């Protein structure tokens, strides 16, 4: 099952982290620096599968973005990679133009979307169109 | 048409000279040096003629621009040409300085040979087709200059605004732009007059065009009526015998309280025989400068629909008191983040029929930057 | 400053 | 010797990289980025070794200089080489900036290929013979740095001066120079120690040489005894309960009354729990800055054998009063037009046996410019 | 300032 979720830039500024089990802040932050160190040294021509101690990380690039995903040992990785790709697709089609400023200013919207299709460490919703419909109906009311 | 063309510095020597006609002689440049730089008769006209010899002069940085001819040409065209020469110089080597002028001999010679022959000036023309931007972005800058002559009796003596449009576009292909603003002449303002860039098509009048690459000015416009006054200045002058003046100046912030003014400058007139001034300020800092006869009170930030004032004691030196002090107007210089004209942009319809991307792919950026021009309050 | 149009 | 040589900016990315040996890998530069810029463990040494990999680091402007090797070379030579690289960069393109570094690819590559092969550094040698000057002129600049640690009890804790010679010669031919100063060790001073330029010949010791063209440094010297103290600082600290401090600082001008000091800076220490300070100054202007815990009093000009002082009320915030405030020393920064060392130039015998012109044809120019180094008065 | 040597 999913341990936690990371989206980071080239420098390493922390915009989003989302956990599912009890964890302290100091270990969380240090994990942030070493996962940053691991991810930042790679490039395009490497398999997106890495193993460290008791966990494994999936991390795909977009322009200048690092999207890091932490899960258990026996989960089906490339399925999660497809899920992340679909996530990026739906975020792109949402704004008609995806950018870092959308993440900065629509952080609550991102929270609602990930809650709408990521809960308790598992995929919740996979259908793009239903997500879009739910988004349209829930953005409508105040 | 034009023969000789000569340039000086402040020291007065010839810097670069080229003559396109047999008519012009060294006597012309020598007389220009003696009769302009070395002549102490300041009051003149921007043009002059001596012994049937026309001289054209303008000063920028510390550089004289001399043009001489024999015939009855139009002045405006030659003046535009001179401005073009200066502007291309600035573009090619930034700041215009004596050594900066000097270190460009080949540039000067090739340009003068190409741009100009025998006095004749030689030189979709605004955007090519191969421009691409995966991040379709444009920036809007609203620059407006406020001009006011303000009476001591509380009436606007004169008001008019010179406004220019500054936009920075980065879009793919050949975008077709329709500008939408409240041109109803309910939100509506009236355009007193306007001139446009070559790309603007005549066919409420809207602007339809394909924008030039990068930054450019779409149109030039003037507004004179229905101008939102940024500030109101309240003058008060009191005479204290022959030794002191009691002047307290109050200014009104005529804009939204949520708007904070920036770099407020107030110049309070004082006579030359002012023996001293004591400065009092509750906001910002206040200074007295006896040299230029002014009281300097600067306000960093101060909100709209609010008031600020300076308490000043102007101590006068006794003198020929019969000739009373003619009060200059109270001048203020400021920058505002809004447009005093009141222009409101309805939309900017930009469409690319050629490429398969929609209007939502355009990142359209807008901001207002108002500047003070001449803002004087008679007292 | 600049504002979204 | 040296293999890879890498440079960063403050943002941390690689700017220009070249490796002269198979030993160095990308792991080195990556570890340098992570463990220096991205490591928050600040306390280090200017050199470091990880997993048998030596890293050399220095920061100028916002630029990191990285050198890596495997073998046991001398550090000083490589460091001199790095300084030479930085200095030639500054000479070639002035200010060292990221884009300024970037726009010089061919320069960087040709220089690194020429100046350095496989880690081995490659590069009358100071003046040619064809130099001519019909106006034989030379300029003397006397630069001396004063260093003082001053006790609260009125004794000089430490005093030493670092002095350098700056001269600008413009003379014809191959001048033979003999420098004359009071090297008696009656006017006489003692040279504690000194190092020279390559042109200086050993054979009181006088300097005989042929000067390099233009401006150059003849010699480097240090002085520690018989140093004329530019200033005397008188500290006075008074405690007022738990809310206020009464500190008044007096400074003595220890130089000639005919000499006027320039740009006097006095930094008066205050605790972090200072609630406020009231500034009093009879000369210049006095300011209180609670941010950096200092009282800023600046004196434009103030003569020698004279005194100036500041009256200050240091209001303290009540706190853990048991831990008393450890007073930092009172620091002053100044520039003086004289040499604190006391050096006196007897002469400068410059002769040209080759050309037929005498010593009287030389225009010899001399001036003294003293600077403050570390000038602290403990209180 | 500079003085004649």
């Amino acid at each position: 099952m999913i341990r936690f979720i990371l989206i980071q830039n080239r420098a390493g500024k922390t915009r989003l982290a989302k956990w599912y089990m009890q964890f302290d802040d100091d270990e969380k932050q240090k994990l942030i620096e070493e996962v940053h160190a691991v991810v930042t040294v790679r490039d395009a021509k490497h398999t997106n599968f890495v193993e460290f101690r008791n966990f494994k990380i999936i991390y795909r690039r977009y322009a200048g973005l690092y999207f890091c995903i932490c899960v258990d040992v026996n989960d089906n990785n490339l399925a999660y990679l497809e899920a992340i790709h679909n996530f990026v697709e739906v975020l792109n089609e949402y704004f008609h133009n995806v950018c870092e400023l959308d993440l900065v200013f629509n952080f609550y919207k991102v929270y609602t979307v990930v809650d709408e299709m990521f809960l308790a460490g598992e995929i919740r919703e996979t259908s793009q169109t239903k997500v879009l419909k739910q988004l349209l109906m829930l953005q409508s009311l105040e | 048409m034009i023969g000789g063309l000569f340039i000086y510095n402040h020291k007065g020597e010839v810097l670069i000279s080229r003559v396109y006609r047999d008519d012009i002689g060294r006597n012309a440049v020598d007389a220009f040096r003696v009769n302009v730089i070395h002549a102490r008769q300041q009051v003149r006209s921007p043009v002059t003629n001596i012994a049937r010899t026309s001289f054209f002069h303008v000063k920028r940085s510390n550089i004289w621009l001399a043009a001489v001819t024999k015939q009855n040409v139009n002045a405006a065209m030659v003046f535009e040409f001179l401005y073009k020469m200066c502007d291309v110089m600035a573009a090619y080597f930034g700041k215009i300085s004596e050594e900066n002028i000097k270190n460009n001999f080949v540039l000067i010679y090739e340009l003068l040979d190409e741009i100009l022959d025998f006095g004749y000036p030689q030189n979709i023309g605004w955007r090519r087709e191969g421009i691409k931007y995966r991040r379709n972005e444009l920036f809007l800058d609203v620059l407006e200059s406020v001009n006011l002559l303000m009476s001591p009796q509380g009436q606007v003596l004169s008001a008019h605004v010179s406004g220019r449009v500054v936009m920075k576009s980065y879009l793919s292909g050949m975008p077709e732009c329709k500008f939408g603003m409240n041109d109803k002449i309910k939100q509506s303002i009236a355009i007193d007059d306007c001139t446009f860039h070559q790309c603007v098509r005549l066919s409420e009048r809207s602007i339809s065009f394909i924008p030039p690459d990068g930054e450019f000015e779409l149109m030039r416009y003037r507004t004179t009526k229905d101008i939102i006054l940024p500030f109101r200045v309240i003058p008060l002058v009191r005479e204290v015998g022959r030794t002191k003046l009691e002047v307290k100046v109050v200014i009104k912030s005529n804009f939204k309280p949520s708007l904070l003014a920036q770099k407020i400058e107030v110049r309070i007139p004082t006579p030359l025989n002012t023996s001293g001034v004591q400065v009092i300020c509750m906001k910002g800092k206040a200074k007295y400068k006896a040299s230029e006869n002014a009281i300097v009170w600067k306000i960093k930030r101060m909100a709209g629909m609010k008031e600020s004032q300076i308490s000043a004691e102007i101590e006068l030196l006794p003198t020929n008191d019969k000739k009373k002090w003619a009060r200059p107007p109270i001048s203020m210089n400021f920058e505002v983040p809004f447009a005093p004209s009141g222009l409101k942009v309805r939309y900017l319809k930009v469409f690319e029929p050629k490429l398969n991307y929609s209007d939502h792919d355009v990142i359209k950026w807008v901001r207002y930057i108002g500047r003070s021009g001449i803002y004087e309050t008679r007292c | 400053d600049y504002q979204r149009l």
